[PDB]
RNA sequence: CCCAUACCCGGCCGUCGCUGGCAGUCGGCAGAGCGAGAAAGAGAGGGACGCUACGCCGCGACGAGUAGGAGGGCCGCUGCGGUGAGCCUUGAAGCCUAGGGCGCGGGCCCGGGUGGAGCCGCCGCAGGUGCAGAUCUUGGUGGUAGUAGCAAAU
RNA sequence: GCCGGGCGUGGAAUGCGAGUGCCUAGUGGGCCACUUUUGGUAAGCAGAACUGGCGCUGCGGGAUGAACCGAACGCCGGGU
């Protein structure tokens, strides 16, 4: 009963583990988002077996999936009524996301015009 | 594994001006479509002259081109400059011209335009000329700039006579030692 | 714009592109224009040849208004008058050369660098050269002192 | 604290980067150098060439005429042959005219 | 340290120059007192010219 | 010493002597440098002329033989490998060859 | 007979090259081609998509990397000029999160919770702009540890 | 040394587009091996030549290993 998209292509990920920095773990002052290691000895930058996998642009996605949802369709910000005649032209490609700080009796202005211009929403059901 | 040598495999050349005048973006626009589907290689090297910087294109004097346009087999052909045709004060008479450059002075302009003559911009040239039928690629002096005296192989070198960098000239101004016989040597 | 400098793209990388091995420290070759005579021996006799010694005649109280004398040459003379004198030479049948005032231009002495169109003139100068008299001579026209 | 003294061993190496570039060869090489009693008389008649201007276009010209009367005075088997003919363009067009009328 | 071909530079700093540095921030307020001082010049001599003798 | 062995050009010519362009590698280029020496030391090099007589027939063959319409060989080719040809064993046969013992002979 | 990130085959990413291709979307003012081994002429007496040309598309080949160099960041931080008839007490910033996701990555967008008043996108401009280290500075808190210890002078 | 005119079967094989100019960082402690080699009784010693390595480099093998043998690396599936 959904709106499907135009075409809904077998996605295919070369990697779908996150990247963590080098002892990350190992401590709480080294947050988790990736740092390439520029150390002299350090053995993730000198490719050693066994172990950290540091990101080349090799684990590239498809650019025929790119930025693609599962549900087959590519997210747009929304803030108002008027950012969404936009995409009533590309219903089957592009699905519509609500802004975070859009107010509730806005959301149930936006969800059910998104309704009339048959654009598929990611997150209807909102604090309603 | 291959044994090759990636050191030199990315040509180093222009494929779109640096610059971001859109009236001269204009103009690339209308003749990379001139020279990929004309077998004219003019539009090609019209096309390559285009792309280059300010000091790849120097000015052409008023008197070089009449100098170069006097030659027999010529003066009925079009004159095709990619830089900009400055005035020569050093020339009396003139004759008429057809001129297509990118830049014309404002006394240039008068003094050829007084003449009877021709000036023409690029878009118009294509018009007249899509093929470039008819007409004389010229150039300015490209090492006509200051800059190339200092170049070459240093000063105070066996024949190397080369412009070095002062702060000012002078008497006493690199005139000493390096260069003097009676002082100490000289090449 | 700080934005587009190097150091934007040099945070991350420890010795901030000035190697490892020979780091950055203070100075290592001496400050200013040291050790010319020394261990910078090379660069100031391939680069700054004569820099070192003295050379003519000390004048102490230099005045440049007294060697003040700037020359103009015949290529750029007509350029001095209007076109209109130019033109009305070359149309006037009774022989009569227009004077060119150089001083009054600005100029002292008059060399000659080129060719000239033949049409006389009485140049109006204070310094000629040899040549300059030749090709103002050569025209027709003549050369005419003045202080 | 002793250290190395000398040694080429990278150099070799070194040197092939750029490649060892051969001198560049040029005609008319430079005349600097050779020995002014020679030379001099080299300038002179180098200066002393136009005197010879009428001679040497009134010698070639009755040369030029003169080699226009020495012309005046004269001016793997058939099977695979023969399918080269029919296969060219150019001049294998009235061949093949007898191919179309074998389907008539 | 000299790099490679380059220009003998002797810049007069090796003095204490930081602490006479004239900057220039009066330029714009500075015409204006000159201007309305000329003015009211003007304005006391009134059918006297403004340039003066 | 370093051009002893090594061939050039003549350009200058004097009484006794000649002026010669020489290469001479100086670590990682070559340098065409002039250098005079007398007559004692220099020979006129054959290495050159062998060409100047394979001119001399290049020259010839073109000129002969083009008015009997052929087209005959010019370029030096390499030596190729040998065609297929017999081998006549006329009455005798090849004699058998066998290694030799060992005999220490100090 | 076993297997390497080597070689072959196939996919995908990127770079490089072809200084590759495309303005021809030329429609009842129409007639749908320029893959063709061969220097040159389909010469005149009612119809999907596309082409932010700084766009799109097709072929090949290639991919290690410290010091170092460059390019691109629709990566991030703070302020300014513009702009979004932008968002916001029907809940902004910040913070928490076993939630749903995208990006190779820097990062980001949603859900929920808390909070109570301001904030962001885009095009330009500006910098005191991104931390793991410096026996770094300041603040705070652990392990040691309920341990040593609380024994000079009846 | 000048002109002028005439001769292309491009005059060995193989491979590959070249030329050229600016501006320029880092570096200027190196170390190991086959072969040659100087001093030393010798040394994982000191000093050179040539080439390749290590440094700057993972991977398979030598149990282990800066250098040995194989082979150099985008992310994956199959085969070898």
């Amino acid at each position: 009963a959904a709106l499907r998209p135009l075409v809904k292509p077998k996605i295919v990920k070369k990697r779908t583990k996150k990247f963590i920095r080098h002892q990350s773990d190992r401590y709480v002052k080294i947050k988790r988002n990736w740092r390439k290691p520029r150390g002299i000895d350090n053995r993730v930058r000198r490719r050693f077996k066994g172990q950290i996998l540091m990101p080349n642009i090799g684990y590239g996605s498809n650019k025929k999936t790119k930025h693609m949802l599962p549900s087959g369709f590519r997210k747009f910000l929304v803030h108002n009524v008027k950012e969404l005649e936009v995409l009533l032209m590309c219903n089957k490609s592009y699905c519509a996301e609500i802004a975070h700080n859009v107010s509730s009796k806005n959301r149930k202005a936006i969800v059910e015009r998104a309704a009339q211009l048959a654009i598929r929403v990611t997150n209807p059901n909102a604090r309603l | 594994g291959v044994d090759i040598r990636h050191n030199k495999d990315r040509k180093v050349r222009r494929k779109e001006p640096k610059s971001q005048d859109i009236y001269l973006r204009l103009l690339v626009k209308l003749y990379r479509f001139l020279a990929r589907r004309t077998n004219s290689t003019f539009n090609q090297v019209v096309l390559k002259r285009l792309f280059m910087s300010r000091t790849n294109r120097p000015p052409l004097s008023l008197s070089r081109m009449i100098r170069k346009m006097k030659l027999p087999g010529r003066e009925n052909k079009t004159a095709v400059v990619v830089g900009t045709v400055t005035d020569d004060v050093r020339v009396q008479e003139v004759p008429k011209l057809k001129v297509c450059a990118l830049r014309v002075t404002s006394r240039a302009r008068s003094r050829i335009l007084k003449a009877g003559g021709k000036i023409l911009t690029f878009d118009q040239l294509a018009l007249d000329s899509p093929k470039g039928r008819g007409t004389v690629l010229l150039s300015g002096p490209r090492k006509g700039r200051e800059v190339y005296r200092h170049f070459g192989k240093a000063p105070g070198t066996p024949h190397s006579h080369t412009k070095p960098y002062v702060r000012s000239k002078g008497r006493k101004f690199e005139r000493a030692r390096g260069r003097r016989a009676s002082r100490g040597y000289k090449n | 714009p700080s934005r587009l400098r190097k150091t934007r793209k040099l945070r991350g990388h420890v010795s901030h592109g000035h190697g490892r091995i020979g780091k950055h420290r203070k100075h290592p070759g001496g400050r200013g224009n040291a050790g010319g005579m020394h261990h910078h021996r090379i660069n100031f006799d391939k680069y700054h040849p004569g820099y070192f010694g003295k050379v003519g005649m000390r004048h102490y109280h230099l005045k440049r208004n007294q060697s003040f004398c700037p020359t103009v040459n015949l290529d750029k003379l007509w350029t001095l008058v209007s076109e209109q004198t130019r033109v009305n030479a070359a149309k006037n049948k009774t022989g009569a050369a227009p004077i060119i005032d150089v001083v009054r231009s600005g100029y002292y002495k008059v060399l000659g660098k080129g060719k000239l169109p033949k049409q006389p003139v009485i140049v109006k100068a204070k310094f000629f050269s040899r040549r300059a008299e030749e090709k103002i001579k050569g025209v027709g026209g003549a050369c005419v002192l003045v202080a | 604290a002793k250290s190395k003294n000398h040694t080429t061993h990278n150099q070799s190496r070194k040197w092939h980067r750029n490649g060892i570039k051969k001198p560049r060869s040029q005609r008319y090489e430079s005349l600097k150098g050779v020995d002014p009693k020679f030379l001099r008389n080299m300038r002179f008649a180098k200066k002393h060439n136009k005197k010879g201007l009428k001679k040497m276009q009134a010698n070639n010209a009755k040369a030029m005429a003169a080699r226009a009367e020495a012309i005046k005075a004269l001016v793997v088997s058939r099977k695979l042959h023969r399918l080269a003919y029919i296969a060219h363009p150019k001049l294998g067009r009235r061949a093949r005219a007898r191919i179309a009328r074998g389907l008539r | 340290a000299p790099s490679r071909n380059g220009m003998i530079l002797k810049p007069h700093f090796h003095k204490d120059w930081q602490r006479r540095v004239a900057t220039w921030f009066n330029q714009p307020a500075r015409k204006i007192r000159r201007r309305k001082a000329r003015q009211a010049r003007a304005r006391r001599i009134a059918p006297r010219p403004a340039a003066g003798p | 010493k370093c051009y002893h062995g090594k061939t050039g050009r003549v350009y200058n010519v004097t009484q006794h002597a000649v002026g010669i362009v020489v290469n001479k590698q100086v670590k990682g280029k070559i340098l065409a440098k002039r250098i005079n020496v007398r007559i004692e030391h220099i020979k006129h090099s054959k290495s050159r002329d062998s060409f100047l007589k394979r001119v001399k027939e290049n020259d010839q063959k073109k000129k002969e033989a083009k008015e009997k319409g052929t087209w005959v060989q010019l370029k030096r080719q390499p030596a190729p490998p040998r065609e297929a040809h017999f081998v006549r064993t006329n009455g005798k046969e090849p004699e058998l060859l066998e290694p030799i013992p060992y005999e220490f002979m100090a």
